[PDB]
């Protein structure tokens, strides 16, 4: 249902991780979290399922304010880190576990298992045990018992963890035709930045407990939050370097590099909140660094290294003195010894900022797909 | 985790009678204490003193017998590969672990053989006590071997490489890794050594040399204020165990 | 016979050194073993360690085996009434031992029973001290008249009855005493044991709603059967055969009452083989072959057995 | 330290998981491997070092044989799929063990150490011990037990698979910097379709223990071997599909694509040994496959995924009359709903091709960085 929450906190005691959250899910989303580890983003999933305490604030699920209620209650179900498999119980009745405790009727417990078993590709290992099945076929059921049951809400602690390239993309993808034939609620977790803007309806850059922003997988990408969010969703990270607001007004924001260069110059920025003299930080992807010649931006400097990465190559490249190098993406083929200069140009438009503390510029740039 | 429903309720019935139950199985401890002296005109009494001190001549080396013998032995056994080695630890497991009932019978058949020709170990003794209980690495050998294969086999090769002969690698490299297991086939040992019965009171003829294990047994006939006594070297028997027993117990490493 | 063992051995130990460190082994631990259920009787009615040889030398310088065991039905009777409360006496307490032992292990990291730590100590010191001191000052209390036992009982309750008298109220004397002798074993197996158990799946419980009583039963329990078997009849080979407790405690006291030899009714199978060797009067019959033979044999079939189900093991 | 194999082997009795390899890795090489489960790639490894035997064929180092002498006398190194580190001694005496052992030259000892130590950013947990550290400081002091001795060979099977993604890279850049820096040979088995790439000077597509192919970084990737390898390397798998090719010459190879329309087009194949009429299999990848318009071989059908990810986008395409869906690199975003309809731009020259036993239809075709 219409999930949500609101200055939801937590603290294990002194230990506050949570940190007065909020999010407003409504129905038919299956948004989903992630950050690095220590995150403990699993501790959010589990407050909202019901597994673990409501410190502060408060938490529904649709009209309702399930706080202090069991787990059982609120109409949930999720396959945990581990899995959740009961080593005795086999295929055919561990999956019918949830309908067989509290409900009756072997009639509707039955084929609607086959029903879901035949879709994951489970009919045949009805009978056979738990430990005896592959890696991944644990996972596959596990899914199915959650499933069954049909606990309205899906949660879901990062189930595709651990596995090989082409299942994590295969179940990830039978995830979407779920969610999208049924339309249920759907939340869930893990790293995959991949993972992460393929199924996100929504998503949520944690951040130590905190919200640091909300959004579209190109929201996130095109219209960062701060420094942390760019930082994190970026095949290399996202690049970046020193700078000093040199002047600005309406809708731009002249600064320049630290070094011999001096080539100040505009970028289309939000403008609010922006004193002079102020040694902010300029982002920016290897996804955009055009070519030598081309843009203005003249940008010459020695190379670091060269990820011959075949269907496409990168380089890393020290400026004349920047800090810690610059990165370099792009398509085909790129020989280029080492040692010898090289160089590119900062397309403005396609480019981040922020101040001396970490919030961003918001920007101008009217980028691809983004509606406003 | 969550669980609003009725928490009170079961804290309090689980709490209570879980005391009653410590309670009930503390009474008799309880009872010794409700005694205790030791040492008209009386005096003397039937010397548990030194019974307590021979416990420990009795376990202590019966310990380390124990131990010198499943871990050397017990080496071949796992990583040295040989002539049938599966089905030999297979016997010794079962074999060993029969109801010691007269095993005494051979075993003074057998002892009174050993005293004649070899001295002291013989009948009557301590060490002929120590040599009737090594038969027992049994149960060890398959513990010292166990933890044995868990640590990774990789280190080995590295010093392999380095000189390290079986010995060298074994102990200067392996064993003071799988100490722990040491100490408890070591404590284990000790234990069982006092807790001995059978074997200690059949081979024992003198009254001196008892064990604390075969002295506090006499207190059968005079019951009445004589057990009184008995409760007081109870008093002489929770300091090995008491200790002992609880230095053993913050071992539960994690 | 000794003569006989060192003979193969010699020519074993020198040709394969080896041998010599095994033999000491097979010599004190296994030889033993050999004379035991074997030598097991023959001539010793009571009268022929020795033999012709000595004969010469008794008279001179003054200057069979196992028949015994099957061929029975009229000797053979006191032996059936021990078996059937000795067979009981290692089930029941067993049952009760485990009961206890996991029940309260479950209830030790039950988490919200806070101080669990303290609770853990105590409840383990019956073993702390040892059996042996522990099960005399047991007597000590359950004497009919004597002991501060019947003392309360016939004062709070209405009667103090027959501990060492009465035959029936004497077998129970003995199961109750082992349960508190035994459960810490159970306790400890258990308690490193259930460990192992996925936290979560719990949780999962949780969702479809159950327990801890649905958590126990259901789940827990009948999920540390397996793990427990191998460990639980073992110790049962170990607990018919519980010689120890029986010897201390009652000589298996009372008497039977129509027992040609040293027999009794408390007196489990080994008791039984013990007397009718010793414990007073010479050779009543110094020849337990039957007694000695059924001991070895029938336990071996738990040993192999217990061999059977474990083999090593897990990781989970 | 030269190095190489002769129709080398193993058979643990029945299981044969060696069949008579062979290779010939020169001084300063950095060789790696790589290969999905079953791979039978450490035994390689450990056959190199010696803990284990060659069941037959042959091999050498430095250049006299050694299947013989032990790992010891071979000078060999190495750092396990755990780690394999002294859990008592600390990490001083650790890396201090090999050395020290039987001829304590301390001078040298404390040197080397922390001047490598420190390299390795461990300069501090000089004093500490096994358990006292991260996950990550171990595998890394570890890499240093060899490191510290400076052996001349250099076994490494995967002290980077259990991590995160800047500590495989960073590390990554170490081991070529020391490489590059010291040079010795450096076998290395691994998945990491990236470290394999960006790190060797050659490598070896194993497969149910036997070699695949060997090559510099892009020749696997270009100028594939046979089936397995393509697929299995870079990106999402090598798109693939049917044929019937039609026609012939010594250079080029046509075909003719099983969908409705058929349209056949050549392709610069190798050809000898290709009679026509028989039902090959062509090849080719996602980055590659061009749009609606610039080349003329169409290729319609329906989106199956679309996956966003910024950098780029890849939908996927459920061609008619085929098996396979179509996987879809290419830079930059573009909006199209699931469903919808769509095609894409069969660019001949780059594709690829292979017979029904999948060998390598040896693409002619040349291209940059291929000397």
């Amino acid at each position: 249902a219409s999930v949500q929450l609101q200055n939801v906190t937590k603290a294990w005691g002194e230990v506050v991780v949570s940190k007065d959250i909020n999010l407003d899910i409504h129905e038919g989303e299956f948004v989903v979290f992630v950050g690095p580890s220590g995150c403990g983003k699993s501790t959010l999933l589990r407050m909202i399922a019901g597994l673990e305490t409501i410190t502060s604030g408060d938490l529904f699920i649709g009209e309702k304010r399930m706080n202090d209620t069991p787990p059982a209650e609120r109409g949930v179900g999720m396959v945990f880190q581990s899995y959740a498999l009961y080593p005795h119980l086999s295929v055919a009745e561990n999956m019918s576990f949830g309908l067989k405790l509290a409900g009756a009727k072997k009639e509707v417990i039955n084929q609607r298992v086959n029903q879901v078993a035949e879709v994951l590709q489970l009919a045949h290992l009805l009978d056979r045990k738990p430990k005896a099945l592959s890696g991944g076929q644990r996972q596959r059921v596990a899914i199915g018992r959650t499933l069954v049951a049909e606990p309205s809400v899906f949660l879901l602690d990062e189930p595709l963890s651990n596995l090989d390239a082409a299942l994590r993309v295969q179940m990830r993808i039978e995830i979407s035709r779920l969610h999208k034939r049924l339309g249920r609620t759907m939340i869930y977790v893990t790293h995959d930045q991949v993972e992460a803007m393929t199924l996100a309806d929504k998503i949520v850059v944690l951040d130590a407990g905190r919200v640091a922003q909300v959004g579209k997988p190109l929201e996130l990408y095109h219209y960062p939050a701060d420094r942390f969010v760019a930082g994190f969703i970026g095949s290399p990270k996202m690049n970046f370097l020193p700078v000093k607001v040199t002047a600005t007004a309406i809708d731009q924001v002249q600064v320049e590099l630290p070094m011999p260069n001096r080539q100040q110059v505009w970028l289309p920025v939000e403008s609010r909140d922006v004193q002079v003299g102020a040694n902010m930080s300029l982002g920016i992807r290897p996804e955009h660094l055009l070519p030598s010649d081309i843009a203005d931006v003249i940008l010459e400097g020695e190379v670091q290294v060269v990820e011959q990465l075949g269907n496409e190559t990168q380089i890393h490249i020290q400026i004349p003195s920047i800090r810690q190098n610059l990165v370099y993406r792009q398509n085909d083929v790129v020989l280029v010894e080492e040692g010898a200069t090289f160089a590119i140009g900062l397309p403005p438009e396609r480019c981040h900022l922020f101040r001396e503390d970490g919030t961003a510029c918001r920007r101008l740039h009217k980028e691809p797909g983004v509606a406003s | 985790m969550v669980q609003p429903k009725s928490q009170k309720a079961r804290l309090f019935i689980t709490h209570l009678l879980l005391l009653l139950f410590i309670a009930a199985i503390m009474f008799p401890l309880l009872m010794v204490v409700a005694i205790s002296l030791r040492q008209r005109i009386t005096p003397p009494p039937f010397p548990v003193l030194l019974w307590l001190w021979n416990s420990v001549k009795v376990a202590g080396i019966s310990a380390i017998g124990i131990v010198a013998l499943s871990t050397t032995c017990a080496y071949a056994f796992a990583r040295m590969r040989f002539p049938g080695k599966a089905t030999l630890l297979k016997g010794m497991l079962i074999f060993q672990m029969f109801p010691a009932v007269l095993s005494l019978v051979a075993l003074y058949a057998l002892f009174d053989r050993l005293g004649e020709y070899i001295p002291f170990i013989g009948l009557n003794t301590h060490g002929g006590v120590i040599f009737a209980y090594l038969g027992g690495i049994a149960l060890h050998v398959w513990t010292i071997k166990g933890y044995f294969e868990t640590i990774d086999s990789s280190l080995e090769e590295a010093a392999a490489l380095d000189g390290a002969t079986p010995w060298q690698a074994f102990r200067l490299v392996l064993l003071p890794l799988s100490v722990p297991i040491l100490a408890v086939v070591f404590i284990l040992s000790f234990i069982a050594a006092i807790t001995e019965v059978p074997v200690a009171s059949l081979l024992l003829r003198d009254v001196n040399s008892y064990t604390l294990a075969v002295g506090m047994q006499q207190y059968l006939n005079p019951q009445n204020y004589l057990w009184g006594d008995f409760a007081a070297a109870a008093v002489m028997s929770a300091l090995p165990i008491t200790i002992v027993f609880l230095l053993a117990q913050r071992w539960l490493v994690n | 016979l000794f003569a006989i063992t060192t003979l193969i051995l010699s020519s074993a130990g020198l040709y394969i050194y080896v041998y010599p460190g095994m033999a000491g082994m097979g010599l004190f631990v296994l030889f033993p073993l050999v004379c035991t259920i074997a030598i097991a009787f023959t001539n010793y009615s009571s009268t022929n360690q020795l033999t012709f040889e000595r004969a010469q030398e008794v008279l001179l310088d003054r200057s069979k085996n196992f028949t015994r065991v099957f061929t029975d039905e009229g000797i053979q009777k006191p032996f059936l009434a021990i078996f059937v409360w000795t067979v009981v006496f290692s089930l029941i307490t067993v049952f009760l031992t485990v009961a206890v032992g996991m029940v309260l292990a479950c209830l030790v990291q039950w988490e919200a029973l806070r101080g669990k730590a303290v609770y853990r100590v105590l409840l383990i010191l019956p073993y702390a001290v040892p059996s042996f001191i522990s099960i005399l000052i047991f007597k000590g209390l359950f004497n009919q008249s004597f002991g501060e036992i019947n003392m309360m009982l016939s004062a709070l309750f209405g009667v103090k009855p027959a501990w060492f008298s009465d035959p029936t109220t004497a077998r129970t004397m003995l199961i109750i005493v082992n349960t508190w002798l035994g459960y810490p074993y159970m306790m400890i197996l258990c308690m490193g044991l259930l460990k192992a158990i996925p936290d979560d799946l719990y949780e999962a419980s949780a969702m479809d709603g159950a327990g801890p009583f649905q958590n126990f039963f259901k789940i827990t329990l009948p999920l540390l059967i397996k793990p427990l078997t191998p460990l639980m009849i073992a110790s049962f080979a170990f607990n018919f055969n519980n010689f120890v407790l029986i010897q201390l405690l009652t000589n298996g006291g009372p008497d039977r009452l129509g027992t040609t030899t040293p027999a009794g009714y408390t007196d489990l199978l080994v008791n039984y083989t013990y007397r009718i060797a010793f414990e007073g009067g010479g050779g009543q019959d110094f020849g337990l072959a039957a007694a000695i033979a059924t001991l070895i044999f029938l336990l071996v079939g738990a040993l192999a057995i217990v061999n059977l189900k474990a083999t090593r093991m897990k990781f989970d």
